[PDB]
RNA sequence: UUAAAUCCUUUAACGAGGAUCCAUUGGAGGGCAAGUCUGGUGCCAGCAGCCGCGGUAAUUCCAGCUCCAAUAGCGUAUAUUAAAGUUGCUGCAGUUAAAAAGCUCGUAGUUGGAUCU
C-alpha cells in the first residue's frame, strides 16, 4: 500500500465516426475560428458540454417539486452564469439545452484577450498567453485554456514585468541596443 | 411460444444456458478446446526458433508464391508457418534464429491468399523486421 | 410540341404588323466569354493551415458545397462508357457517399 | 413559363389558394412539380441520397441506367423523396427532384415533455414498414439531436425534426428502401391520431366548390 | 398541438372520416367528400345549403362507403326512416 | 524545496532564421478523409482485416512528388465489450432460407372460468 490517489479522468471522447466530411468540416472551422492546437481541444469542450447537457436532461426527468432537482438546478445555473455563458434573464433549466459548443469556447483566455483586443491576432493572442506576458487580476496565466469568469473579465493586463507592461525590455532589444 | 409465467425463472435461465452453447462464439470462448488447441496458448505473440523456409503456393485467382517460414515454438513445440510480412524481408531471416511471431488479424483464420498461414513474423534476434527493412538497425547473430 | 401532323392557329392571330420586334431577338453569346460555367477554376495551391479567411466567413477545407463541385468535376474525368448528364450547368453538390459508389 | 393543366393548378396560378395547406386538408393530388415550386419558393433544399446503377439486360446486351434517390426538403416544413431511372445521371437526378416535389408530405412536429415554445420532435413514436425494413421514430427530449443512421438523419433534418431516437430492423443496406420506410413513418405522423385531434371537425368547402365560378371562365 | 401559452402550434387540422372517425391523411387520394342537399319541407325546393360527408380510402375500398352514407343520412334524416 | 538532496516555483548572465533549436506514425479503389501525378517490376516480386489490384498505361506493388488523418503521439497482434433484435425477460426465429418430436397417454414443472361492498 501507498499514500497515493489514482483518481484520473479521460476528458475527451473520440467520435464514433472517424472520417465524415461534416464533422471534420465543423471541427476544422471551429479550430480556425478560435485558434486551437488540435482536435482534442474541441473534443474536450464537446465532452464537457455533453456532460452538462446530460446532467440537465437527467434532472428534467424528475418532478418540478423534487428537492435535488431544484438544488442542483440552481447550482448548475449559477455555475453556468458565473462562468460567463448564460444570462440572468435566462435562469431556467431548459435553456442549458439551448447551448452550443462555441458558447463554451468564447470564454477561453485566448478568445477573451482577442475580443478585448489586448493582443493583435488570435494566434498572436495564444502566443502572448503562453509567452508569459498576460495576467489576470494579479496572477500570471500562461495557459490558453483558462476559462475566464464573468466578474474577473473586466481586468486583464500586461503582466508588469513584461516589456509590453511596465518595463524591463527583452533579450532582442537589449542585444540590439548594445551593438554600438 | 415463450413461457410467460411468474414462477418460471429457472426454466427461462436453464433454457438460455443450454441454448448459449449452440452459439459457436460463446462455446469457443467458454468451453475452451480452441484455447488448448491454440499454438499460442492464448498469447498475443509467441517466440520460436527458425527451422526452415517454405515457399507456399497461394489461392487459385491470385497467383503468387508467398515465402513462409516454418518455426518451432519454444513454449510447447508446435510447428508454425509464419508469413514474412514485406518484400525483400526473407533476406534478413536466417536458419536457427530466435523469432517473435504474431497473427494476421482474424483471430484464428487463414487470411486471404495463403491457406494454412494465420501468423506473421514481427521480430528476429530481438530486432524488428520493420527496422531492418527501413534501414534503422543492424542485425546481430 | 413535336408532332409532324400539326395544327396552325393563324386565323386566331389578330394583329402582327411588325413580327420581328426586338424583344425575342436577344443575342445570347456566353461561350467565348468568361461567363460560361464550363471553364476551369484555375486552382489555388492547397492551404497549409486548412482554411481560408477568418471570423464567421471562414471557408474551411472540405466545405461541402466546394467539395461537391469538386466531386462533380472529378466525375467529369470518368470512363467513356459512363454517362453524366449536365452536372456543371446545373449546380450539382454531390457527396462522397454517392460519388464513391459511382466511382466504384 | 408556368402552364396549368389541372384546375387546381389554375387556382394556384392566381391568388385564390393562399397556401399549400388547403390542398393537404382535402388530400388533393399535387400533379405538377411547379405548384410546389411556387408555394415554397427557394426554401426547398435537397441533396442526392444515392445514385445506384442498374445495368439493364437487353436483347442487344447489357447497357446501364442509373436510379437517383434524392430527398427534397423544406426545413421546419415538408419533405419529399424521389426515385428516378434514366440513361444519364444528372438527367436522372433532375427527374428525381421533379418527381420528389410531387411527393411532398407534411410531417407533424410535437413535444416530448411540457409544451413550451415551438414544436421540436416527433409527437408520438411511429413506425415505417417498407420491404423488411422497419424504422421506428421515438420522441426525444430537448437538444439531444436526432440519433439515427446518416440517411434518416438527412430526412429528419429536412423534416424539421430537431431531435428524435431511431430504431432500424432488417436489411438496412438497401438505402432506398430504408429511406422509403422512414419517409413512410414521417407521413404516418398525420396518418396517426392523437387525443389533441379529438374535437369534431367542421367541414369547409373543397377549393373546387366555392371557386367554381372562376372555373366557369376557364 | 397547442402549447401551454395557448397558441395553436400546428400546421393544419386534418379532417376526420365521418364513418369511423379516422384521420384522412394528406396522400389518401381515394377519399371523397359528399355535399348532399336538403329540401324545403313544403314544395321540394333546393335550399342552397347542404350537409357534408367525408369517407376515407379504406372504407371505400372494402365496399362499405354506401352503407355508411345511408346510415349517416338516416342519422341526419335526409333519407326517411325504414 | 528537502531528514540531506532531486524536481517544480522565483532571480542574474548567455541563449532564435528557419538552409532550425529542423515531428513522427499510418494511409490515398470502395468500406473511409486523401492522386485517375511521374518512373520501374510485369499474375514475378508483391499489396490485400473484406471485395479484389499486379498476366506491358498498375485509380491498390515498388520507389519519388503531392495530398489526407491523428499529432508528442501513432500503428500492429491478442482478449473482450457496444454495435448483436446474430442468445432475444424487455426482444429473435421454426411451410419454402437452420428449424415442430411419427402419434397418443402421463408424473414433476408452468399456467388455470365466473363469484363474497
Amino acid at each position: 500500500p501507498v499514500a497515493r490517489s489514482w483518481v484520473c479522468r479521460k476528458t475527451y471522447v473520440t467520435p464514433r465516426r472517424p472520417f465524415e466530411k461534416s464533422r471534420l468540416d465543423q471541427e476544422l472551422k471551429l479550430i480556425g475560428e478560435y485558434g486551437l492546437r488540435n482536435k482534442r481541444e474541441v473534443w474536450r469542450v464537446k465532452f464537457t458540454l455533453a456532460k452538462i447537457r446530460k446532467a440537465a436532461r437527467e434532472l428534467l426527468t424528475l418532478d418540478e417539486k423534487d428537492p435535488r432537482r431544484l438544488f442542483e438546478g440552481n447550482a448548475l445555473l449559477r455555475r453556468l452564469v458565473r462562468i460567463g455563458v448564460l444570462d440572468e434573464g435566462k435562469m431556467k433549466l431548459d435553456y442549458i439545452l439551448g447551448l452550443k459548443i462555441e458558447d463554451f469556447l468564447e470564454r477561453r483566455l485566448q478568445t477573451q484577450v482577442f475580443k478585448l483586443g489586448l493582443a493583435k491576432s488570435i494566434h498572436h493572442a495564444r502566443v502572448l498567453i503562453r509567452q508569459r506576458h498576460i495576467r489576470v487580476r494579479k496572477q500570471v496565466v500562461n495557459i490558453p485554456s483558462f476559462i475566464v469568469r464573468l466578474d474577473s473579465q473586466k481586468h486583464i493586463d500586461f503582466s508588469l514585468r513584461s516589456p509590453y507592461g511596465g518595463g524591463r525590455p527583452g533579450r532582442v532589444k537589449r542585444k540590439n541596443a548594445k551593438k554600438g | 411460444g415463450k413461457c410467460r409465467g411468474l414462477r418460471t425463472a429457472r426454466k427461462l435461465r436453464s433454457h438460455r444456458r443450454d441454448q448459449k452453447w449452440h452459439d459457436k462464439q460463446y462455446k469457443k470462448a467458454h468451453l475452451g478446446t480452441a484455447l488448448k488447441a491454440n499454438p499460442f496458448g492464448g498469447a498475443s505473440h509467441a517466440k520460436g526458433i527458425v527451422l526452415e523456409k517454405v515457399g507456399v503456393e497461394a489461392k487459385q485467382p491470385n497467383s503468387a508464391i508467398r515465402k513462409c517460414v516454418r518455426v518451432q515454438l519454444i513454449k510447447n513445440g508446435k510447428k508454425i508457418t509464419a508469413f514474412v510480412p514485406n518484400d525483400g524481408c526473407l533476406n534478413f531471416i536466417e536458419e536457427n534464429d530466435e523469432v517473435l511471431v504474431a497473427g494476421f488479424g482474424r483471430k484464428g483464420h487463414a487470411v486471404g491468399d495463403i491457406p494454412g498461414v494465420r501468423f506473421k513474423v514481427v521480430k528476429v534476434a530481438n530486432v524488428s523486421l520493420l527496422a531492418l527493412y527501413k534501414g534503422k538497425k543492424e542485425r546481430p547473430r | 410540341g413535336d408532332s409532324k401532323v400539326s395544327i396552325s392557329f393563324e386565323n386566331y392571330r389578330k394583329v402582327h404588323p411588325y413580327e420581328d420586334s426586338d424583344s425575342s431577338e436577344d443575342e445570347v453569346d456566353w461561350q467565348d466569354t468568361r461567363d460560361d460555367p464550363y471553364r476551369p477554376a484555375k486552382p489555388v495551391p492547397t492551404p497549409k493551415k486548412g482554411f481560408i479567411g477568418k471570423g464567421k466567413d471562414i471557408t474551411t477545407k472540405h466545405d461541402e458545397v466546394v467539395c461537391g463541385r469538386k466531386n462533380t468535376a472529378r466525375m467529369e474525368n470518368f470512363a467513356p462508357e459512363f454517362q453524366v448528364g449536365d452536372g456543371i450547368g446545373m449546380d450539382l453538390k454531390l457527396s462522397n457517399h454517392v460519388f464513391n459508389a459511382l466511382k466504384q | 413559363e408556368w402552364m396549368p393543366v389541372t384546375k387546381l393548378g389554375r387556382l394556384v396560378k392566381d391568388m385564390k389558394i393562399k397556401s399549400l395547406e388547403e390542398i393537404y386538408l382535402f388530400s388533393l393530388p399535387i400533379k405538377e412539380s411547379e405548384i410546389i415550386d411556387f408555394f415554397l419558393g427557394a426554401s426547398l433544399k435537397d441533396e442526392v441520397l444515392k445514385i445506384m446503377p442498374v445495368q439493364k439486360q437487353t436483347r442487344a446486351g447489357q447497357r446501364t441506367r442509373f436510379k437517383a434517390f434524392v430527398a427534397i426538403g423544406d426545413y421546419n416544413g415538408h419533405v419529399g423523396l424521389g426515385v428516378k431511372c434514366s440513361k444519364e445521371v444528372a438527367t436522372a437526378i433532375r427527374g428525381a427532384i421533379i418527381l420528389a416535389k410531387l411527393s411532398i408530405v407534411p410531417v407533424r412536429r410535437g413535444y416530448w415533455g411540457n409544451k413550451i415554445g415551438k414544436p421540436h420532435t416527433v409527437p408520438c413514436k411511429v413506425t415505417g414498414r417498407c420491404g423488411s425494413v422497419l424504422v421506428r421514430l421515438i420522441p426525444a427530449p430537448r437538444g439531444t439531436g436526432i440519433v439515427s443512421a446518416p440517411v434518416p438523419k438527412k430526412l429528419l433534418m429536412m423534416a424539421g425534426i430537431d431531435d428524435c431516437y431511431t430504431s432500424a430492423r432488417g436489411c438496412t443496406a438497401t438505402l432506398g428502401n430504408f429511406a422509403k420506410a422512414t419517409f413512410d413513418a414521417i407521413s404516418k405522423t398525420y396518418s396517426y391520431l392523437t387525443p389533441d385531434l379529438w374535437k369534431e371537425t367542421v367541414f369547409t368547402k373543397s377549393p373546387y366548390q366555392e371557386f367554381t365560378d372562376h372555373l366557369v371562365k376557364t | 398541438m397547442q402549447n401551454d401559452a395557448g397558441e395553436f402550434v400546428d400546421l393544419y387540422v386534418p379532417r376526420k372520416c365521418s364513418a369511423s372517425n379516422r384521420i384522412i391523411g394528406a396522400k389518401d387520394h381515394a377519399s371523397i367528400q359528399m355535399n348532399v342537399a336538403e329540401v324545403d319541407k313544403v314544395t321540394g325546393r333546393f335550399n342552397g345549403q347542404f350537409k357534408t360527408y367525408a369517407i376515407c380510402g379504406a372504407i371505400r375500398r372494402m365496399g362499405e362507403s354506401d352503407d355508411s352514407i345511408l346510415r349517416l343520412a338516416k342519422a341526419d334524416g335526409i333519407v326517411s326512416k325504414n
